[PDB]
């Protein structure tokens, strides 16, 4: 049985000026 | 839909072409996720400052004197974005109000009468009130309507705006007055120019306009402008021959729907890219095909209004009282020979019954107006609604910077001359117990600490400002691990030691167990470690000296105060260990009542003194109810202030510097707003 | 998934569409550069 998490890398964060969000998945931007 | 525009007025399609380039110019620099401009063509200011009100648009620039006309309801517009005048190094923020006329045209201010005038708008600032305001009370009855009296009193004129129908005498050198560029007299440049072609005699705009129209410096040596002292004196000079200052022009917008933080965002990367020449292209403060139009051609930055102030306290009290007199029509002779009924100011409904109980056995004299913070009634004193307050020395610095002054200041010694005597102060003290004798002013990391309140002398600006110098950062919430300190921020932890439920907690006011010092006497007895209050506290609470019983069963010998270099002093000798010094407190009230006041409380003062015994039974106004409400209750007469009328003079140098040395880290909202005002 | 149903709406919301046969050289680059975001905010929406 499954105890564990293997993949943590839904955690993002965004500017202070909410302009742009970077993420963990390729390519790390939108633009 | 993009559900994030800016909508914003512009007066024609003269002013919408400029308009549709701050649009397109402005879509550039700011990402896709930030805000944008749109614009919305009405004809009029009025009828934008209608449709601002009914949800259509969202910001618009107005002067000052159209801001009294802009929050008067249904309306309820605020401004949010105040513009400087001067360099950017020095901003200004006030701008003068001057009167052009033509040289060798012989006029003083005195012979003003029946000649050719060129106004600037109805209402707005610098162009009605003052040179109206000026003149106003030499014309002959009937004065209300003003523009029937005004249009007799010139003998035709310009004044855009005004009714031409009901008063054509307004719009006669004006061929019709419309409320736009198209009109070719509007504005300031338009005003000049009803100078410039002759049909004119005098000019009223503020002080950069004849700069502004003209490139040559003989031109403006041709042209001249009139003083108060019936001099003329050439244009190059303004600071001595100017009629008065207003505040600036600022965008106005919405009270409850806004939206301000896009204003703000929009227009602080708005005048970085695009403020003096820092684009080439495209002009934020100047345009080609004319000028003043959506901002001054004179404006060199953009900062932001506090959120406290309002639109009372944006115009001030000396020129919403102008204004709001030259629309009634009163025009006041005032000899001061019996005075009005001093409306007293009291805060959170045990000062309303003390208060109310102190009017009817008054004749009359005092009466009552609440608020439900002291900050709250420091602004109520400063619009009108209120007149008097009692207030300790920390907000007495602050109600000092907003432009009250003290008049008459508490004592505490008992003599039998004390009206003369000036105390030098009480002394502030910290108070810890018997239980723990491992406490220690260099041991202060990780206790608990009680406070009167946020602001006060003995409770926050004395102590804090001694730790503030050791701990050098400002926030105190992480060097205390608890503390009851109310008036504070909800999230902290200053704020979840005290007591007072349910969602009264740190209110600052008697909801509170803890406010005061005989509730931070609660908490030192309850659940904190030291407590910071008067030396006068602990002989108060000590010994049956309260009924109520917590405090019935205490004593003095177990509590003990503690010096700044480490050492245990008794709280029987108070006078060699003590933190500082702390002035005692005031009354305060506005410049013009202060005789007033000043008489009503010193007759007052004798009758429900200290003097008087069997106070259940009678009124004695200086006791209360061991909650400290109205006044101290430990006073003994209110003191006269000779030569000391000024929180500078009355607080003295070492209370000033040391709260000068907090200043950085104060976090009340209305000192922000009240210091705004200083360039 | 807000912001891929909110790009998917604007988008089709253009389709309608407003057909003019010319346009200015900066309203064709606020055009291309518009909803190209609109693809940046879809393709970035899918895999997320
Ligand atoms: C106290 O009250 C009495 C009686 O009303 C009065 O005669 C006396 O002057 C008062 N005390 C002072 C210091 O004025
Ligand atoms: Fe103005
Ligand atoms: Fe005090």
């Amino acid at each position: 049985s499954t105890n564990t998490t293997d993949n943590i890398d839904y955690f993002d964060i965004s500017d202070e000026s909410n302009y742009y969000l970077i993420s963990q998945l390729r390519p790390h931007f939108s633009n | 839909v993009p559900d994030k525009t800016v909508r914003w007025c512009a007066v024609s399609e003269h002013e919408a072409t400029k308009c549709q380039s701050f649009r397109d110019h402005m879509k550039s620099v700011i990402p896709s996720d930030g805000p944008s401009v749109a614009c919305v063509k009405k004809a009029s200011y009025l009828d934008c400052i209608r449709a601002i009100a009914a949800n259509e648009a969202d910001a618009v620039t107005l002067d000052a004197g159209l801001v009294y006309d802009a929050y008067l309801a249904p309306n309820n517009l605020k401004p949010v974005v105040a513009e400087f005048y001067g360099s950017k190094e020095d901003p200004q923020t006030f701008y003068y109000a001057v009167a052009v006329v033509k040289k060798d045209s012989g006029f003083q201010m005195n012979q003003l009468r029946g000649k050719k005038s060129c106004h600037t708008g109805l209402g707005r600032s610098a162009g009605w009130n003052i040179p109206i305001g000026l003149l106003y009370c030499d014309l002959p009855e009937p004065r209300k309507p003003l523009e029937k009296a005004v249009a007799n009193f010139f003998s035709g004129s310009c004044a855009p705006c005004a009714d031409g129908t009901d008063f054509p005498q307004l719009c006669q050198l004006c061929p019709g007055c419309g409320c736009s560029t198209l009109n070719q007299y509007f504005g300031y440049s338009g005003a000049f120019k009803c100078l410039k072609d002759g049909a004119g005699d005098v000019a009223f705009v503020k002080h950069s306009t004849i700069f502004e129209n003209l490139a040559n410096k003989a031109d403006r040596d041709q042209y001249e402008l009139l003083c108060l002292d019936n001099t003329r004196k050439p244009v190059d000079e303004y600071k001595d021959c100017h009629l008065a200052q207003v505040p600036s022009h600022t965008v106005v917008a919405r009270s409850m729907g806004g939206k301000e933080d896009l204003i703000w965002e929009l227009l602080n990367q708005a005048q970085e890219h695009f403020g003096k020449d820092k684009s080439k292209e495209f002009q934020l403060f100047s345009s080609p095909h004319g000028k003043d139009l959506l901002f001054k051609d004179s404006a060199h930055g953009f900062l932001k209004v506090p959120p406290r102030m309002d639109a009372k306290m944006y115009l001030g009290y000396e020129y919403v009282t102008a204004i709001r007199n030259l629309r009634e029509g009163t025009c006041p002779e005032a000899p001061t020979d019996e005075c009005k009924p001093v409306k007293w100011c009291a805060l959170s409904h045990h000062e309303r019954l003390k208060c109310d109980e102190w009017s009817v056995n008054s004749v009359g004299k005092i009466e009552c107006v609440s608020a439900e913070t002291t900050e709250d009634c420091i602004a109520k004193i400063m619009n009108g609604e209120a007149d008097a307050m009692s207030l300790d020395g920390g907000f007495v610095y602050i109600a000092g910077k907003c432009g009250l002054v003290p008049v008459l200041a508490e004592n505490y010694n008992k003599s039998d001359n004390c009206e003369d005597t000036p105390e030098a102060g009480y002394f502030a003290v910290a108070v810890v117990k018997k239980s723990a004798s491992d406490l220690t002013w260099d041991n202060l990391k990780g206790k608990k600490s009680c406070h009167t309140a946020v602001g006060r002398t003995a409770g926050w600006n004395i102590p804090m400002g001694l730790l503030y110098n050791k701990i050098n950062h400002c926030r105190f919430d992480e060097f205390f691990s608890e503390g009851c300190a109310p008036g504070s921020k909800k999230d902290s932890s200053l704020c979840k030691l005290c007591m007072g439920s349910g969602l009264n907690l740190c209110e600052p006011n008697n909801k509170e167990g803890y406010y005061g010092y005989t509730g931070a006497f609660r908490c030192l007895v309850e659940k904190g470690d030291v407590a910071f209050v008067k030396h006068q506290t602990v002989p108060q609470n000590t010994g049956g000296k309260n009924p109520d019983p917590w405090a019935k069963n205490l004593n003095e010998k177990d509590y003990e105060l503690l010096c700044l270099d480490g050492t245990r002093k008794p709280v029987e000798e108070y006078a060699n260990c003590h933190l500082a010094r702390a002035p005692n407190h005031a009354v305060v009230t506005r410049k013009d009542k202060e005789a007033c006041v000043h008489k009503i409380l010193r007759q007052q003062q004798h009758l429900f003194g200290s003097n008087v015994t069997d106070c259940s039974g009678n009124f004695c106004l200086f006791r209360s109810e061991t909650k400290d409400l109205l006044f101290r209750d430990d006073t003994v007469c209110l003191a006269k202030l000779h030569d000391r009328n000024t929180y500078e003079k009355y607080l003295g140098e070492e209370y000033v510097k040391a709260v000068g040395n907090l200043r950085k880290c104060s976090t009340s909202s209305l000192l922000e707003a009240c210091t705004f005002r200083r360039p | 998934l807000q912001k891929v149903k909110h790009s998917i709406d604007q988008v089709t919301a253009l389709s309608d569409g407003v057909k003019p046969k010319q346009v200015t050289k900066n309203r064709l680059k606020e055009y291309y550069f518009n909803i190209g975001n609109y693809y940046s905010i879809f393709k970035f929406g899918k895999d997320s």
